[PDB]
């Protein structure tokens, strides 16, 4: 809850990368848990956790789209704190999503 | 030549009469105990017999006589002379058989460290590191000796020698694929060079090497590292190093060997590359 | 245009002449400075040795005088 | 034959670039060694001063004691 | 438009000639001078080795004489 | 490392032995009156323990032991050895406590310059200025130390070092202090170099900096000094700096920020700035109205 | 300010104590025969007083004290300390009044040459030449000192110092309308620079100056000298010097003064000349 230092890692599986959830170790967190990844006092990003056995304890895995959106890189040290979503306010009713072809 | 082997033979005879001198120490010095100067001149004849051996092109015999003179000379007096004789024996043994040169150089190192001469100790440590590298294949011992000499030199504000030792160690590490130490050393030396106007222009190469060793380990952090070097040194992007690195890392995003192969061939078209950089590129760009 | 291009050709030939002369001059720079660096290194080593030896010489001579 | 002259000019430009780059590369290390030589030189100077002072005082004290 | 071509050409040649002559003249004097420092440091070596030998012999003779007296 | 811990342990043992040795020496002085060999031996023990301790990766107490040995030696009418030990202790304290190093270096400077050696005093003053300005954020006493070093160097006709120190002092003054001293120093160094065997082609920069300071004072002074430099130094007439400064002056006269902006940007593009010309140029731009 | 005033006050006290010391010490030597330690102490007091005077920025009295110490010490039958005191007095007198500085430096030269050492003698000679040149106008004394220093340097095999002194002497001679000596010195140095792997680049300049100074006499001799120099050094024609000399020769031959001036102006534009060379060229244009 207070936040603990970890290490950013690469996503282990393609499907988990597509799931857009931070892949974490079972020993460190649980699937469905939400975290806020802080790399600096002004850079905070919120993730949803998905557990995979291959994740070594002491690190958090992110996929390349995630490692590009969140400014996270393999081997870097990242502090992960659990995040609580206010369900009376933060439940997304309608989101405006821009879409485009990933591959030319 | 053989006129110098004849005087080498009579130098062996001089060593024989030095054996007679130690026999005197055995039997007759009981009444000549005051002949400490006799032992000193015995050591002197030992040393010049070793000199005649060296002139006779008997490196093993020269080193053996030098070390024997050093051993006979360290009678709790004139320790500096014993250390000088030991280093002379090590120099004589450098050629032919250098194994005992290593041990005698350690003995000189210990003597100097006890005395407090740090520059000489660090220089001899560098000497043993280079003899290991050129004679033996062990690098770890050479790395340790270079680091230890750098520590001595930095202890007395001799910054340049420590910087060069760390540079060599970092280069070997990058060739030995220890990239954290390589990147740390390269960035530290680049920042240190940036401090003074004299070495201000050199920071580009150090930044380039640090960026390469970053980019090998974690590809995504390569962009952040090159960016960070660029704002830290505004005249780094202008350098061909940064432009080339950006080209390679941007091409690697898409799997197209032609792009970065053409890039590297163009880079080699303007200036020949080194074994370290070429091997690094061939290893890294494979995956 | 003819005069300009001919002058530029003269300038380029002077470019190669001057640059090659400076390049040879610079390799000479490097050789000479490296030699001087080595020989000053040797002189510094001998300076340290002489300093230590003469310091212990004065020490032992003064101790011997005190013994008298 | 002005196009041939332009091609020759481009080749000469490349040659000049190569030569100047090599000269700069060697100049950087020339800087580094001049720095090293000055570093050693200051130390030898200080050692010379120390030995000279110790020697003056030592010889003067010995001569005074001799009387 | 050839006027500005000629302007940049004359600027290029002017700066080239002046700067190149500057380097060529400058290096000569410094490197003529470096040999003087070399020979001075030679003299340093000669005098210093003589000095070291002098003290070595003087000290050893003094020790021998002191031992003889005692 | 075992070696470090053993070094620290044996250094403590040697320091305790040295303290007991000096106590027993002061006792024996009345007890037996053996002379002064005991005190010199105690100083030797202190020096050996201090050198071993600074080899042991620990610095502060090594410098303290060196200071104690030096004080005890100076108690025996010995100065140069004590002064050198003071300098070594200050160098050791450099990375442990700046103030102790500063005080020891002052003591060394005083004793040395009393002996008759000025070059070592000037070098110590330069070291003081460097150590102060590098870690402590202040200039004034650094300026004083640089001036003293330059004066000592000039006392023995060592012109190059004094000139370098004066140039640094003038640069710092222009950066912070008033420009009159900086203008005078820059003009002096520039005008003392028309005949330089190896510096025939850089007086232009000194005079240009002086003219920039004049412009930082006032436009009229700027232009008058600009001419003064123009006729004084014919080569400066054809320098690109002359054209640049004249263009900047004529632009600033008409109150057009665009011309000044384009001129400074082109000058920066062709050749890089220096972090001192840019600040003066920005201060000038602040007063375009 | 306060430091200088305090130094001067302490120095005045030390001087008064020094006169008291010398007087009472001579009295005690006469009445008790205590040796010479008191005289040496007085000499050291004089030396320290001179040092503190220099500290106090009083160079005239500091040099007077140094000279007094030198005289007292040489009166004690010792030379080196007296010579050092004399040269220190000269250095103090270098500014303000250097005439007595010149005299004391000459005395130092005399004692040094009495001992038998050369390098210091030549250095002092060139120093006195520099003093005369910078503070006086009698360039003839500077020429004589340069000649003596050059002779010493050449005799001691120090070819570089002798070459420098000879070049300065030739420049001064050609300045004072003397060409034969200038011609000889310049051609000698140019010939000495033939085989030099380094000075070969500079060998051309001395020959160029020699050709100009020789052309100060007549035309045909200049043409013969320049063609002879070209034959001696085949590549000399590569430089602009030979073409410039030939063009000036023909322009003077056909009384084309305007062409001569235009060529000189073009050369000045491409490379500015100095006062000496401009004076030589204008002198040439006079006829």
């Amino acid at each position: 809850m207070a936040g603990r230092s970890m290490q950013a890692a690469r996503c282990p599986t393609d499907e988990l990368s597509l799931s857009n959830c931070a892949v974490v170790s079972e020993k460190d967190y649980q699937s469905g848990q939400h975290v806020i990844v802080r790399t600096s006092p002004n850079h905070k990003y919120i993730f949803t956790l998905r557990t995979h056995p291959s994740v070594v304890p002491g690190s958090v895995a992110f996929s390349l789209p995630q490692r590009k959106w969140a400014g996270l890189s393999i081997g870097q040290e990242i502090e992960v704190a659990l995040y609580s979503f206010d369900k009376a306010k933060q439940c997304i009713g309608t989101m405006t999503i821009e879409i485009d072809f990933l591959q030319k | 030549g053989m006129d110098t082997s004849g005087k080498q033979a009579e130098a062996m005879a001089l060593l024989a009469e030095a054996e007679r001198k130690v026999k005197n120490s055995q039997s007759f010095f009981s009444g000549l105990f005051g002949g400490s100067s006799k032992i000193e001149e015995a050591c002197e004849i030992y040393a010049r017999a070793a000199n005649m051996f060296k002139m006779a092109k008997n490196w093993s015999a020269a080193g053996n006589a030098f070390c024997q003179a050093a051993q006979l000379h360290l009678q709790l007096q004139s320790k500096h002379d014993a250390a000088t004789c030991f280093v002379d024996a090590g120099n004589a043994f450098k050629k032919a058989d250098p194994q005992e040169a290593i041990n005698c150089l350690m003995r000189a190192i210990e003597i100097y460290t006890d005395m407090g001469r740090f520059t000489i100790a660090a220089k001899h440590h560098i000497s043993i590191a280079e003899i290991y590298e050129t004679e033996l294949v062990d690098v770890e011992k050479a790395i340790a000796h270079y680091e230890q000499s750098a520590d001595y030199y930095k202890g007395e504000e001799s910054n340049s020698s420590a910087n060069k030792c760390l540079l060599k160690v970092a280069g070997y590490a990058a060739q030995l694929e220890q990239y954290q130490k390589a990147i740390d050393i390269y960035e530290q030396v680049g920042t240190s060079a940036m401090d003074s106007p004299l070495l201000k222009y050199s920071a580009k190469d150090y930044f380039f090497k640090a960026a390469l060793c970053h980019f090998c380990i974690d590809m995504l952090n390569a962009k952040l590292a090159v960016q960070k070097y660029e704002e830290l040194f505004p005249a780094f992007s202008d350098s061909r190093e940064c432009k080339l690195m950006k080209k390679l890392l941007e091409a690697h995003e898409e799997q197209n060997v032609d792009s970065y192969t053409e890039s590297v061939k163009e880079y080699d078209s303007i200036s020949r590359l080194d074994q370290w950089l070429t091997t690094m590129l061939l290893r890294i760009k494979k995956t | 245009a003819l005069s300009e291009i001919e002058t530029r050709h003269s300038e380029i030939i002077k470019l190669e002449n001057s640059i090659r002369e400076l390049h040879d001059m610079f390799m000479d720079m490097a050789m000479l400075v490296e030699s001087q660096g080595e020989m000053i290194d040797r002189i510094e080593y001998n300076v340290e040795h002489a300093v230590d030896y003469v310091e212990r010489a004065v020490s032992d001579t003064k101790k011997a005088v005190k013994y008298q | 034959r002005a196009d041939q002259l332009a091609d020759e000019s481009l080749e000469s430009t490349r040659r000049m670039l190569q030569l100047v780059e090599e000269s700069k590369d060697a100049g950087i290390r020339t800087l580094v060694m001049l720095d090293e030589q000055g570093e050693q030189l200051e130390r030898i100077e200080e050692g010379m001063d120390q030995i000279n002072k110790d020697m003056k005082e030592a010889e003067k004290n010995l001569t005074d004691l001799g009387k």
